[PDB]
């Protein structure tokens, strides 16, 4: 059952991807620790919230 | 066996491209804020700019990297006196909670609504109170968990002790600090950071005083409380212990921005209080 | 028993670290979640949002609806500045408590391009043309239009558009930039002026107010996550 | 449109009531989620609902605010501000559980000669500081609800001192969002901006949100419409001009459960 | 040696922990299961199971036989109450002490529809037909036939069919209730009336007695488990 | 080597069907107790229903679950004295 | 002689099943900690222990 | 699964090569160092040499061989006095850094730049300062991590301990020192050993104190300060307790060689102090 | 929980020991490598560098530009010579503290052949032949031209070629030498001396200096890392 | 995940390569130990950072 994964590697040593091992010991989904493999969306929904769909480059109002 | 591993928090962000001068019907600097909206600008839209390959990420920036960080949310005081001394063997109850203290309020505060596994790492240490000097054999606390409507403990040593369906941890002083995993326990799909309503409704048909309530304020008694005390017997030098007790929201979500507390805290609710509405400091409108 | 030795920080307690724990409520029937609207994944997103920024924190003004109004005129032309600003995100009193500010202060280091929005709340009767301004560091910070004019600017045209736009540039020596006042780390001055005159008719106002925005461009981020001094406990 | 159409010139149409705008910037949809009736998978109270449809997710206009030099700003709560208007206030309490999305459009026109901006902020959750310092959380339900009328911001904070009697309402400072938290902030969230110059209005579609899939519409307020002035009103030369912002609200997509008797609250 | 290090939460004594431990009886003859009849798998399924409730605590009747007697008789049509009852099946006196409220004070959340079955005890000469209600929170509890007939009801004819089975459907605002009194998790009101009138010949008792029923619906569930007050030790 | 993993404790409850109008001779809001048996009924009996997908468990309330819990049977007292006392 | 299995997961992260491994040290079953792995049955036996099944939509006496 | 394992730093060095007699018109031996380059001879080039099997390696010498031990870099001081005592209950505030101490920074300055992550481990003795004989609970330490912008404490009490957001490690008398990991942090793409210029440019049109700085300083504050203190109460007897700092780099690379510091340290810059000018002792041209 | 059993060495701190630690910064943005010039992968790289040696350390000239000087003069043949010098690498004063003596002094042995390269800095009209000695310990240290062109040596003429490399092999009984004085691993003389004898013409300076450099060759190593007495901190 | 490497054996045994095994538990390559698995490089950039090429048999200066 083990879950393998990759390290975004920072300062490398004078020493190819390196790899991290992780086993969950509990039934309980809580009791897992957290993964930080997490997803970036766009702001959109905040920062363009507007019906009808904006063009940088053309006049906002019109 | 092994099991090995669309946009990542700790991917590059976007390059820079290669811009060149403009003399154009095109107006990306020309705007307007009136329709709601944000102007997506970017460097090459109003300057002209070099080619850069990118290679910063928001990896730290993520909703669980942001608060992946254990905070202090209460300190509870216990203790375990002298058998002969009038006043009772102290121990302590606490209403669980993220309001009492102010740092990670604030944090988890930035959003209307929250989701997440709880982690509550307990850090317990003890002294001497007394200028005597007898000594005390080492200490054993039971943290002991309360939900609403179970029977709350009225003595350091009564039946409810002996927690038959309620979880209770059985800490050893000078040992590792105690911690626990907790799920998503709302009675709601998801935690409410702000309520705006009453936990009533006040019926003409019915007299004042009853229909009556707090406002902003939900369940009464939210997520129970805990019970913790020293579970070694009376000892003839009297020894003062504290629970600090470490709250860290993992597998966390939150939903709808708000801004920032930007005025001292005064109560568990939005109130504000006389004297702390000055946040800001003076500084002229020329001056760099 | 298989043979094991203890290494060092063993039983040690840090507030940062990432491990797995025993649950206090095994088999518990947690309530599923519902598709809530305006979900977040990132504090940078929050940041990318236009914020109205507090320019005149004067005396008198400060801690009122009136920090936020830059007030101009049908005055004649002048090289003088209508507003001087300092590019600290984090520190400068008039950004470090915009959301993009308020954000930046949980963390020690900042980097990438932020954008100047001005909204123009005059009557549409009245015209002008504005200068906004901004001068990387290393030098004599811009007091006049002539000194401004000469480094990263736009030439904002009043009129229909009621908004314009200046996008201020990750024009650095160093990677990143600190949360807080720093000689090494300095961003430069964001400066404002008349390139021409605010311009109206008879029967018009010929004193308004221009609004000021602030936020993070796609190319931005922070790091080094920490407790922030806009709020506090004594006690 | 070579054709002639344009972001400025809008209309909305709800059961039988239509409005038109030839001068506006655009509209905002919060959170980009249009409002919807509740999924199967999504549902909670297990008996058939009750959807009004064009009896209620229809335009109401709430009795029309004047806007002046002096003004600090307005406030209203969703649905409260709805709960006397026609068949969806009725609705409303004779069900226990009910829920509702809404199209709001904020009126307020001028002059080419006339100057101000004013900032129209739809905020979940509005949750508003009182006007006690000795005591919390104390503000009444009949003044937490004002209905229709709605309430108003104020530049300074006096706390209420006859702790006898106490006033047990609300104390909302215009650059504090009444609330504790900084104005300039506000933006943060689902808004529109009235620029005289501009544009004659704001219209906002709010969806339903909340940490639950249908709640208690009497007892809890889902949205707060905040309107301040950004920019003070101002007009020619007049020491003390004037003019009318005319708030108009449309539930949408609204339904409700636990049908009983019809509630009479004590509203005063 | 293999190199480790110990983490928070070492050496702790979890009550509600789940691990494996050295066994003091190694190798022990373990005596075989019989398939002995009444087995159960889940305390729910104890919940499903039809158990009279105490509805008459009246000073005098409570803790008696009389106390699950709900008498009624051959008097004049009234829209007056039979009898009254509140929806917190875990903390009303009446049904806080039945096999459901009290396998629910084992527990913090409640969740799901449970029904009501009364049965008539009267003589078989004798016709009725009365009037059972079901009103959601947030209103004036029902005092009068008029305001309980506008909510969630069944109209019970007496007749060969002994009993009546009144179902209260899950409708709540959260997706769970406190097995306590909380104004927020409210479930309403429960109450019965006389729909025509108790009606008998001559020769017949003018006064008979009825029995009423909780149980849970498969949609029941329960949540949090918790020690709970209905049993204590002073000492 | 490695080994991976009818209705179980933790399986979803039974959904909530859409339920209509009724004007027939089917009566099962009326009963007979005195059998010794309990009305299997349902919200969709005795009322009209709209369609629910049903998330909730009985997960905790499993025999095992149910007691899953260390609970204090007994508290035992021992001692040490000095070698001198006569007790 | 490792046991692997699927947690049930709660509250999931902004980070497909999650699982979990189990593995006996112990030769006596009774060492063995409770998998929870448990089976729900129909009431049936105590509901309606009457000898003629019942039919819920016709009368309960006929 | 199992993933097994162009010059290695374990390689071993050349072989020497059987060498004859010479009598030619190649002159390795003769050359000119003017150029600035070293000449690449070997004993074979000069003098008459046997074949030999080299298993000689360079391995231990290798720049994180070189490194690859915990140095200690400071010896932080705090307290638990008796609640009584007029003197504040004594916390540490140390400027995080590589300077105070000179073992290992005159290693780390045998070269311009450098970069890596760093292994810090923290070993903590604590003692009895008064000819008292009262005793005390064992102790709970806690360090905090404050970088450059966070409040820094004041008292060893107040607010800022809360730490919810800021690293902190907390530490359990007699337990296995602590230990932690952290990344390449500098600001710049590599740590500066030494920076020959300014933090602030001396603008003539502008006051002479306002463009003044220090010497060869880069960022008033680098990487902000560790906040150490006793978590436990006030305790009737006195104990004093000294948390000392062991400092590893690790994943480490330099550039830019320089010769090793030849004279007496004399604050953070090169600076040297009259009096410890003439390392080199007396020992005769002629004189084995 | 798994059977382990503690073994000696455990909680203990190692400062030499290997390994891994939590993270007092998770998923913190790490700022990239830039390709930086001069970089070093190890430490003999720097030994393998020629670097000139401080030969003169008397009284007057120690401490002083002048150390680094061998003065040489026009004045008549002598087998007499113009500088002893012991193959102490580490411990002689006057190469202990060269780029390689200082290296060295990190270290408790050391292994492989040295190279003496010396500098002609006298006139282009001033003529010579010089000759530099090698001898391997065990016998009277070298007091005379006889007795050490007996050993090891290279006779170098001053020409265009302004400077003579000398290559001191690896001659030893054990494997490794120790970075001390030290009897058992002593490494021998190096002496220079007249060959014929310094001629120069008229209106041409008598007297001239040579500078002496050393470094190391490719098959020479060092270990056992160690901490150095050619720095201190009193106090 | 494991990465298993060899030993270069020093003192053997009166007792083919011997072998290592290594195991990463952290996400952050910072937390990792040290590989010690490192390179070497040429001099030269040092030794003789001279533009034109020099050949040691023949006369530096020509
Ligand atoms: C032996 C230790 C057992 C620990 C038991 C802890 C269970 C209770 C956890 C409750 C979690 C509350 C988190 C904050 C929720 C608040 O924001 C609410 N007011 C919002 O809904
Ligand atoms: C709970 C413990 C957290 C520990 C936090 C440590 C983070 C700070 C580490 C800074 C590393 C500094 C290393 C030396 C850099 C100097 O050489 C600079 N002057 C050169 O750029
Ligand atoms: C999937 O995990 C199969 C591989 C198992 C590797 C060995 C597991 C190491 C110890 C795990 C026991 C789990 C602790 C409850
Ligand atoms: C089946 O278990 C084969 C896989 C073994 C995985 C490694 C086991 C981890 C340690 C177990 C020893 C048992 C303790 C008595
Ligand atoms: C790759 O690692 C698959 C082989 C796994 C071997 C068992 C791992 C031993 C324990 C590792 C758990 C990781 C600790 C976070």
């Amino acid at each position: 059952g083990a879950q393998v994964s990759s390290q975004k590697v920072g300062a490398h040593e004078n020493s190819s991807t390196i790899n991290y091992t992780t086993i969950n010991y509990y039934r309980d989904s809580a009791s897992n620790a957290a993964s930080k493999q997490d997803f970036s969306q766009d702001p959109s929904k905040f920062t363009e919230p507007i019906k009808d769909v904006l063009i940088k480059t053309a006049p906002m109002l019109n | 066996g092994s099991s090995s591993t669309a946009a990542t928090s700790r991917d590059a962000l976007p390059n820079t491209e290669a811009s060149g001068p403009t003399h154009s019907k095109e107006i990306p600097a020309l705007t307007a804020v009136e329709t709601g909206a944000t102007n997506p600008l970017v460097p090459s839209d109003t300057v002209q700019t070099r080619h850069v390959v990118q290679h910063r990420s928001r990896s730290e920036s993520s909703i669980e990297s942001f608060f992946a960080r254990g905070a202090c949310v209460t300190i509870m005081t216990v203790d375990n006196p002298a058998s002969t001394t009038n006043k009772d063997k102290l121990f302590a109850v606490w209403k669980i909670t993220y309001k009492d203290t102010v740092q990670l309020r604030r944090k988890l505060e930035f959003f209307t609504y929250s989701r997440f596994d709880m982690e509550l790492t307990f850090v317990v240490t003890a002294n001497f109170t007394e200028t005597n000097n007898g000594h005390a054999l080492n200490q054993v606390y039971q943290i002991m968990y309360v939900p609403p409507g179970a029977p709350v403990p009225e003595k350091w040593d009564d039946y409810t002790w002996q927690t038959s369906s309620n979880p209770s941890i059985f800490y050893t002083y000078g040992t590792a600090p105690a911690r626990i995993s907790v799920p998503y326990v709302g009675i709601s799909n998801a935690y409410s950071h702000f309520y705006d309503g009453f936990s009533k409704v006040p019926l003409k048909d019915q007299s004042a005083a009853l229909g009556d309530s707090l406002y902003g304020a939900a369940s009464l008694n939210d997520f129970g409380i805990l019970a913790v005390r020293v579970v070694n017997d009376h000892n003839p030098t009297k020894v003062t212990s504290k629970i600090r007790v470490y709250l860290k929201p993992k597998h966390i979500r939150v939903w709808c921005p708000r801004p920032p507390r930007a005025v001292a805290y005064y109560g568990p609710g939005v109130d504000y209080k006389d004297g702390t509405l000055t946040p800001l400091s003076t500084k002229d409108l020329t001056t760099y | 028993g298989l043979p094991v030795m203890n290494t060092p920080g063993s039983n040690q307690y840090l507030t940062a670290d990432n491990f797995q724990s025993p649950c206090a409520l095994p088999e518990f029937d947690v309530t599923p979640p519902i598709d809530i609207p305006g979900e977040v994944k990132n504090m940078m997103e929050l940041a990318e949002i236009d914020t109205m920024i507090p320019f005149d924190l004067s005396a008198t003004k400060k801690n009122t609806m009136e920090m936020y109004r830059v007030r101009l005129s049908d005055k004649p032309h002048t090289d003088d500045p209508i507003l001087c600003l300092s590019l600290s995100p984090a520190s400068d009193p008039r950004l470090s408590h915009t959301m993009l500010g308020e954000i930046l202060n949980y963390y020690t280091h900042w980097a990438g391009s932020l954008k100047f929005t001005f909204l123009f709340c005059g009557s549409m009767m009245a015209t002008g043309k504005l200068l906004v301004s901004y001068a990387p560091p290393g030098a004599d910070p811009p007091k006049k239009r002539k000194e401004a004019m000469l480094g990263t600017h736009v030439i904002w045209d009043i009129g229909l558009q009621s908004s314009c736009t200046m996008v201020v540039p990750w024009i650095s020596n160093t990677t990143y930039r600190q949360t807080i006042d720093d000689s090494f780390t300095e961003g430069g001055y964001i400066s404002v002026f008349y390139q021409t005159r605010i311009v109206v008719p008879l029967s018009t106002p010929r004193e308004m107010d221009i609004l000021g925005f602030v936020s993070a461009c796609n190319d931005f981020s922070v790091r080094l996550l920490r407790d922030t001094t806009h709020i506090e406990q004594k006690a | 449109e070579a054709c002639g159409y344009s972001d400025r010139v809008l209309q909305l149409t709800l059961g039988n009531s239509t409005i038109t705008t030839q001068e506006a910037a655009n509209s905002v949809v919060a959170y980009g989620r249009w409002p919807e009736y509740l999924r199967d998978s999504e549902a909670n109270p297990v008996d058939q609902p009750t959807e009004p449809d064009v009896a209620a997710c229809r335009f109401y206009t709430l009795d029309t605010v004047s806007w002046t030099k002096e003004s600090r700003g307005w406030w209203w709560k969703l649905p409260d501000a709805l709960r006397d208007m026609g068949l969806f206030g009725q609705n409303m309490y004779y069900h226990y559980l009910g829920r509702s999305g809404y199209t709001v459009h904020v009126q307020c026109n001028a002059s080419k000669f006339h100057q101000g901006a004013l900032g129209v902020f739809a905020v979940p959750e509005m949750c508003l500081a009182g006007d006690s310092n000795t005591t919390t959380m104390h503000t009444s339900y009949q003044n937490a609800n004002p209905g229709e009328k709605g309430g108003t911001f104020t530049g300074t904070f006096t706390p209420d001192n006859n702790q006898t009697s106490p006033a047990r309402r609300f104390c909302p400072v215009d650059y504090l969002l009444g609330n504790g938290t900084l104005l300039g902030n506000a933006f943060v969230f689902p808004h529109q901006i009235i620029n005289l110059r501009t544009n004659n209005c704001a219209t906002l579609v709010l969806p339903y949100v909340n940490s639950l899939s249908i709640d208690s519409m009497v007892k809890h307020n889902n949205w707060g419409i905040a309107i301040l002035p950004l920019a003070p009103l101002n007009f020619a030369s007049e020491s003390s001009p004037e003019i009318p912002i005319t708030l108009t609200i449309a539930p949408m997509c609204c339904e409700f459960n636990g049908l009983r008797n019809i509630t009479l609250p004590r509203l005063q």
